[PDB]
């Protein structure tokens, strides 16, 4: 890989000057340059990771529906014919989105998941591949969009199953799996009234929980929980 | 977007 | 080049749907691609690639003067030693933008300017010549920094040149001409006063000329008057 | 950025 030649510490210094200069896809480099070094990530490289990775796709992401909106315009009873060029630019930009998710799915699969074995690695790496999944299935028109759909759902299942067990309600990556599992409810599985469970009992659980915390910690947990309830108020 | 997803 | 084997009118359709997706590194190529097809470009042509340029260098000149603004502290009094990483990545950030600009300047030359013969195209190319040339003179620090700089105003000087003798002051591209070497002056050549000399000067004449405007030419005529106000409000 | 300059 290119970044072989750079010291690990190097990378993460410079993950969070690209950062800093909104400088994603280095970012997203960078922290893969890191990854592949083979060592476990601490609590704030798993964050730079998500973060940069999470700008890459997200812009991917934005243009694909500008595209794919374009492209269901053309195909409308009497729209003009254009010819090729915004299937083939939409299959560009969606290509280009696979190939970051196909990524971050191959670092979690070598070897991130696999040496996770605190709570809090595990459901986060599991929770990341629930999302990529989930990116995957927003495009997935084929004989595998059940699979890539299926893959998503398990792996938010198993992040769920440990966070509930090991995690306190309101913790954060806790609170943002129970979120986007409630997004992939919703958008891509065709369950909106899971989505608006999920989202409920997750919302009140952390309620409940709030007590315990310190400001801060109470800061981070209520941020979530307020994208629990914008979805709610979005959703009922 | 459809919907709010996690910041991180 | 990569673009050779598509249509110009289908790399034009092309740069206008990147645009909307606003992903302009894909837009910048495809315009690329439609110089190299050897073709005038019309006047819609020029601003798109002019727009899609524009961005990319954009964000690549947002980047490094983050960078460059960290490297800055971490050589002032009592600041900590990091290491190569912070200079390392301007660098990185500076090479990528100078080959930008290296890129816009190489199309002018093969061959934009060569073949445009009416006052707006020439004043349009010999801005943007202008134009990437300020861009590298705002990183340049060698022997070439006073070569670069010279570069710019020639280009610059023989846009407005051509554009006083063939264009109304309102011309929007006059404007923007003018605007620009304005800038050129005060952040470039260290010569604020001839920097708001000629923004008064082109802010004047323009006024005098307003009455002989459509409602639509006025408007994109005051848009660009209001930037050459608002710099002279910065500068005075 | 320290000024404003054409947006194109
Ligand atoms: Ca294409
Ligand atoms: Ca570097
Ligand atoms: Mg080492
Ligand atoms: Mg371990
Ligand atoms: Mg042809
Ligand atoms: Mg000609
Ligand atoms: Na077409
Ligand atoms: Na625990
Ligand atoms: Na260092
Ligand atoms: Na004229």
């Amino acid at each position: 890989g290119a970044m072989g030649s750079m010291e690990r510490a190097s990378l993460i210094q410079k993950a969070k000057l690209a950062e800093q200069a909104e400088r994603y896809e280095d970012m997203a480099a960078f922290m893969k340059g890191a990854v592949e070094k083979g060592e476990e990530l601490s609590c704030e490289e798993r964050n730079l990771l998500s973060v940069a990775y999470k700008n890459v796709v997200g812009g991917q992401r934005a243009a694909w529906r500008v595209l794919s909106s374009i492209e269901q315009k053309s195909n409308e009873e009497g729209s003009e014919e254009k010819g090729p060029e915004v299937r083939e630019y939409r299959e560009k930009v969606e290509t280009e989105l696979q190939g970051v998710c196909d990524t971050v799915l191959g670092l979690l699969d070598s070897h991130l998941i696999k040496e996770a074995g605190d709570a809090e690695s595990r459901v986060f790496y599991l929770k990341m591949k629930g999302d990529y999944y989930r990116y995957l299935a927003e495009v997935a028109t084929g004989d595998d969009k059940k699979r890539i759909i299926d893959s998503a759902r398990s792996a938010y299942q198993e992040a769920m199953d440990i966070s509930k067990k090991e995690m306190p309600p309101t913790n954060p990556i806790r609170l943002g799996l129970a979120l986007n599992f409630s997004v992939f409810h919703y958008e891509i599985a065709n369950s909106p009234e899971e989505a608006i469970s999920l989202a409920k009992t997750t919302f009140d659980e952390a309620m409940a929980d709030l007590h315990t915390l310190s400001e801060d910690s109470y800061k981070d947990s209520t941020l979530i929980m307020q994208l629990l309830r914008d979805n709610l108020t979005l959703w009922t | 977007k459809n919907a709010n997803s996690s910041p991180v």
